[PDB]
């Protein structure tokens, strides 16, 4: 017949191989395809949707207080309000986001991010903020004179209640890794900080402690590769009733 | 606008923009739309021909990785004296994506999935020399008659798709088709299966593939063996609808989406993301 | 690629559908 | 320009003057079941004005210590008006929804509402392995209060809940969210009394805060079914 | 030679695989095909043939009394005569039918049914019946005012002795399952009930207790998939003389 | 009218019909014809494009599932002291669809079958390490000379189609052709084989395939093994004529259609379908 | 229009005035053996009027406690007339059949007859493993009474017996069933004395019931062979 | 599909005969 | 290389199979065919003789 | 019934169109406000929020 020989790699079950396999139910007629709304054909559709950052990932912020940042009227000039760890691949405010949870199924990621901050004060509350994306290399900037040298956006509080801090893809490498080393040149992204441009100024009938909801999506520049399993989920024992699926 | 996107998009160069009326950084989250501020529109960019392929983020490539769905070590011996609870050389398994959390969290990213299961059954054996056992893995539909013995006459497989395979062979790989009565597998089923109020919440039997009754075709040998049968499911020909928040809290059960969370952050109930000192404290700071 | 079976579901995974529409998610407004 | 919006459905109509936009959910407008997707062979009754109209639910008191509110559709509407009578008399239904959530306060109040419509919101109970029963899920017209809305009561994340069709009622900017939901089911039609496709979820991401005199700020929900079909006529159940 | 490698699934005997195998008797000449009457090329030919329901599946109906339903003259108004469990996949009056026994080789079924009721009274016996197919969700209707809201047919007893209660395919899902759960939304079909429209009225020389033979076939809409082995047959031990087939 | 039907038929819409003379619900069972009342003609329908394929109900797909037809565990040892009734390392088997009831009830749905048997012989071994035994499965015709020993000189296979196979190999699959002298296998044979009145009723030897004499080619080893040989027949290239009522009562023997039935309903003689309380009693009632 | 029916075969003829229709079994009308299907090489005798005619069997008394009646073909006709003499003198035969079962009563009687022609009716004995002998199967002109017609005396179902060529004699509607049987054998011709292809089966699904004076209602069977061939001439056997 | 044997019965199962005629069963009348 | 899988019936010696097998003596030149009288190409030639 | 939901912003007025829903072409005076020929319906107002 046909003179063949087995290569190395014969009879091995690679999990990610793509080969046609034997149909269990022959001449099966699957259910006809109905137009179900909202088909995802590519996971970067899911990533480019905005999703809330937990910038307030502190203690004494229990549950939903972690999603908003309380900013107040300040008596000092040009004070730091918050800074955001930009490690998508590591634990931090970007982790439980749509750009974060999907990228923790991957290792190498590229493309520009997109931070959107929705002010949730009163309509009478007037204020201005600066949102400085500092490219990495140095420490997180604590004064505004240090931070506004980087990429920033200055935001007035009026009719439109949100800016977009585009985090540009500034990297030497084409992609960026996970390493468990947040301080690596291949993994570190930079630092987004926020400072009072002027101040949060409310009248006597508005609440003095207004809020900021911080979103992050990715852009059309964004890309992911080198798929891995997510570290966001674990499994110590069998789940409950999993033994009852066999009974 | 539906368009074919094979690589990530290029970045056009931009110049100094000082224009009244056009404020592209200012956008409205309250509309629900994600902000359309291009990086050209926010900062000053160069021309970048981006050749980064988006092909590994395809939902076909996302979910077509053969992940574990079942695992039973079961004794292979004389079962004349064993109790009537353990596997007497066979196990039934209602085919269930919910048993193992890596594939479960990936399939629970979406609401509706339309996939073909590429079931790979890896059988491995340990002694309590190794035998070359032959195994039958009879595919029983949901709720149909499952066998009661190893040598019962349900295993004759008049119409159920049995697959006969050996331990020394490569692992048995069959293709379960798209077997839902609906046009997609309801991964989450906000509703009840029965018309009475006793039905189990969330468990749509249309989402259930069926039973995978697996026995060892050989008779009982004088020494006992512990046979571990791992089942690997590869979803393929995948259409996916309505993506969801990925589950952050640990799973409690396979029947429902109950949550307890970790005791402390990360992935706790009161605190999903791990804590830090203040909102103005940077945890991984480059201090030189 | 190969597919010597009589059933179209039994083929290899169709890793070629590059059509995406993010504007039903990023811009779901009217 | 897009701040004013009049939604004329049936005899009902809703104007709003501080609107953001209206979200056609997943870029999909509701329609009747086409013939190539149809399964039930009998001619469906399509009343087109007795059901395709705004059924305004009971308002809920938006307060400081509030965790959230959720209404499962069509479970919120299975006993209201001619949608409820068509539900009880028919085995099948196929209906999109036009949720218009009303919540306004002064220009001195602050707060943010995540008005998010979750398809197939399989809830989970907290700190137990027992599934949520019939009374824990099918609350009816009253709706349910979230127990842990930070995880959306199913172990998922509120932070990623904007992947669903959502709008925000920021009391600074607007006062009405509007989400236009299509038929979101794997089946073309379904049994309404034991399944709910969409779950409107309303969550205080920023709580109600002010320093003025504390007037009651409620959240009123006006859900309009759209493009209703009903197959399988029988006696009523209720 | 040809560089090959064994896939997972090599050397395994799937029962339902479709591969050309080695001929035992080479250059065999089979017997020439003769036109034998009544060829079935598709099992839905067998299903679309009418076949008697055992609506009288009670005790004290021994054998053949189960195939007919005894209806009598009634002194009360609008009384229930019989109701039929519509679970094809489960045990009930539809089980031992051509639509039933073939569909218990399958799990998922679609398409419309067809109930035909042949009256077997005298020619002098005049009567009228209503045959209400109630779509599921609620209880089996016990009064006629409850049941005639559903799909029904009103039937006069004259020259033609049979109606067809078309059971329309009313389902949300494309198909319907077996589950061992007759009360499931994926499995339950509804309830066919029968009520006296007017009454069964016989003269003094006809028998007061006339009969009804209930048939069910399927229509051209009908469909079956997900083949399984039948639960209608079992095998506890070896059959007799099966050891003598080896001797 | 013979027509090619690949999917189930569409449903046309219909309107209010109030017409004298045309009574499509009224039909005549006494003609023997099944009622041609369309669902359009009985109730008021919508337009439904029915895309449900009828391909899994094909009689080729109905019966071409390799079902069990033979199973013998037989001792493999020294047979110098054993009795002259057990298998002395070989068994003859007259190839017989009637031995196992799942394939038997499927093949007894029809009167005449024209199929090619795709015989798959699964040999599996247990110890009373496992040996890699070689087996011969010599196909003997009906009534021809069957061997008397393991090492008898009938196994030399001058013209009988032997298949030599090992336990460690994949199962031996051969194709027995359509081997009836008639144009179809008489599944039911209302008649007698012989011209005298001693012939066995119902057993047409033309329906009989032949003998399947299976021995183990190896000599006797010092320890005894229990070798179980399962034979799986897949009918293929199937033409089927004159369908029959499916058998409801349990089978009694392989030689005939004798019936006893269960002791109680279901599948009893006096009551095939399981009993209920009354004709107006609904067993699975949705009581809320 | 289709209630009247005259069946002219040979010198025999049968009119009936309450007929339903006549069932051409499996859509197949009887014919002679064509040359491409022919096996026996000698020229078959085709008498065409001595056998192709209605041979009326003995009537059987349709009563209350009756279980059924069955006639196996051509075993019912192997000793009757010139069909019987052609059977005894020839090794082979190929003949379709035109069964016309007569059973009438008044317009006050009720009852239903399943006049069903079963191809290859391999009978089974009850509660024993012994096969039915020659006397239990080959009853001849008398026919046999069903022992358990609810399972058709072979473990199958009477409820599905309408898969065979059948008609109903409902004494309300008609009084004569007519089934036109083709040659139903895997072989083109066969030996008549040891094989029977068709088995006419007549079953009381609804028993004979009335309240008037109990006249004897019998069931008369008139089986006509059609398109007879006979090969292999020899001496008679009987 | 493949059929490298010299006998036409040795091929795979012919699961392609979609011609059906129910009218010899549902309407067997003349 | 070429993704293959063993069918049932792999590695079994059917006696009546018809497959090309490995030549023991390669580039062998068989003896040239001479017209020998009375060739039987079909056993029914032998049967039709009295 | 027929309603209009009205937000208080820049525009300070809605129009509740009372549609002409009557069986009869016209409607009478009768001194009977509860008559089918004379009664018009009821306009009510509720707090939306």
């Amino acid at each position: 017949g046909v003179p063949t020989y087995l290569l190395p790699g014969s009879g091995q079950f690679l999990t990610t191989d793509d080969h046609s396999s034997a149909p269990a139910l022959p001449c099966f007629n699957p259910t006809p395809e109905m137009h179900i709304p909202g088909q995802v054909r590519n996971m970067l559709e899911v990533v480019q949707v905005e999703s809330m950052m937990e910038i307030n990932n502190t203690e004494s912020a229990v549950g939903m207080e972690r999603l908003k940042v309380d900013i107040s009227a300040l008596t000092d000039v040009d004070q730091l309000l918050f800074n955001i760890p930009l490690d998508i691949q590591l634990d931090g405010p970007l982790r439980n986001t749509l750009v974060g949870n999907i990228s923790r199924y991957y290792t190498h990621w590229s493309g520009s991010l997109e931070m959107t901050f929705m002010f949730c004060g009163s309509f009478m509350a007037a204020g201005k903020l600066i949102l400085c994306y500092t490219p990495p290399g140095g420490s997180c900037p604590t004064t505004r004179e240090t931070a506004m040298l980087g990429t920033h956006i200055v935001w007035d509080f009026g009719l439109q209640s949100s800016v977009t801090l585009i985090i540009p893809w500034i990297s030497g490498s084409h992609y960026r890794m996970f390493n468990n080393d947040a301080k690596s040149t291949n993994a570190n992204v930079g630092y987004v900080t926020c400072f009072m441009q002027t101040n949060l100024i409310v009248p006597s009938e508005s609440s003095d402690t207004c809020s900021l909801i911080g979103f992050i999506a990715a852009k059309d520049d964004f890309s992911l590769r080198l798929m891995r399993d997510s570290p966001d989920i674990g499994q110590l024992d069998h789940l409950h009733a999993a033994e009852a699926a066999y009974q | 606008i539906e368009s074919i996107i094979k690589t990530a998009t290029d970045t056009v160069k931009s110049e100094i923009n000082a224009e009244l009326g056009v404020v592209p950084s200012l956008n409205a989250v309250e509309t629900g739309a994600t902000s359309n501020t291009e990086p050209e529109e926010a900062i000053q960019t160069r021309t970048v021909i981006n050749q980064h392929g988006v092909s590994e983020t395809l939902v076909e490539n996302f979910l077509s990785r053969a992940a574990l769905v079942s695992k039973r070590s079961f004794e292979y011996k004389d079962h004349t004296s064993s109790t009537a609870r353990a596997d007497k050389n066979f196990f039934k398994w209602t085919i269930n994506t919910r048993s193992f959390v890596q594939l479960r969290r990936k399939l629970e990213l979406f609401t509706y999935l339309r996939f073909d299961a590429e079931i790979t059954i890896l059988t491995t054996v340990a002694v309590n020399g190794l035998p070359d056992l032959t195994l039958q893995a009879m595919f029983v539909p949901t709720g149909a008659l499952t066998p009661e013995k190893q040598d019962s006459f349900h295993w004759q497989s008049g119409s159920n798709a049995s697959v006969f395979f050996k331990i020394s062979d490569p692992p048995a790989r069959i293709t379960i088709p798209f077997m839902c009565i609906n046009s997609a597998y309801s991964v989450f089923y906000d509703g009840f299966a029965g018309f009475e109020k006793n039905g189990l919440y969330g468990i749509n039997p249309a989402d259930t593939i069926g039973n995978l009754c697996v026995r060892i075709v050989n008779e009982h040998q004088p020494v006992g063996f512990t046979v571990t049968v791992r089942v690997y499911m590869k979803p393929k020909h995948i259409k996916a609808w309505a993506p969801r928040p990925p589950r952050t809290l640990p799973y409690m059960s396979i029947a429902n989406a109950n949550y307890k969370g970790k005791e402390r952050a990360p992935n706790a109930l009161s605190a999903i993301i791990g804590n830090r000192d203040s909102v103005k404290t940077m945890p991984h700071n480059i201090v030189n | 690629q190969i597919n010597f079976y009589k059933d179209s579901y039994a083929a290899s995974a169709s890793k070629q559908d590059f059509s995406q529409d993010p504007s039903k998610f990023t811009e779901p407004v009217v | 320009s897009d701040r004013v919006l009049q939604l004329k459905l049936g005899n009902s109509a809703i104007v709003t003057q501080e609107a953001a936009n209206y979200c056609c959910a997943y870029g999909e407008w509701p329609n009747y079941l086409p013939d190539h997707e149809a399964v039930a062979i009998d001619k469906p009754t399509q009343p087109e004005t007795a059901t395709d109209r705004f059924y305004t639910l009971k308002s809920v008191k938006w307060e400081t210590g509030s965790t959230g509110w959720w209404w499962k559709l069509p479970d919120a509407l299975n006993n209201i008006g001619m949608f409820g009578q068509n539900v009880q008399h028919h085995y099948l239904y196929r209906s999109g929804f036009l949720i218009h959530v009303q919540c306004n306060a002064t220009k001195f109040h602050q707060g943010a509402l995540l008005v998010v419509a979750i398809p197939e919101h399989q809830r989970g109970a907290h700190n137990t392995n027992t599934s949520p029963g019939f009374d824990d899920i099918m609350k009816g017209e009253e709706g349910g209060t979230f127990n842990h809305p930070y995880v959306l009561d199913d172990g998922t994340s509120l932070a990623c809940a904007t992947i669903f069709p959502h709008q925000w009622i920021n009391l600074r900017t607007n006062n009405s969210a509007t989400i236009v939901l299509p038929w979101m089911n794997a089946a073309p039609m379904d049994f309404p009394l034991r399944h709910n496709q969409w779950t409107l979820a309303i969550i205080p991401v920023v709580p109600l805060g002010t320093r003025t005199t504390s007037s009651m700020v409620p959240i009123t929900v006006s859900i309009a079914p759209m493009c209703c079909e009903f197959n399988g006529l029988r006696h009523a159940i209720t």
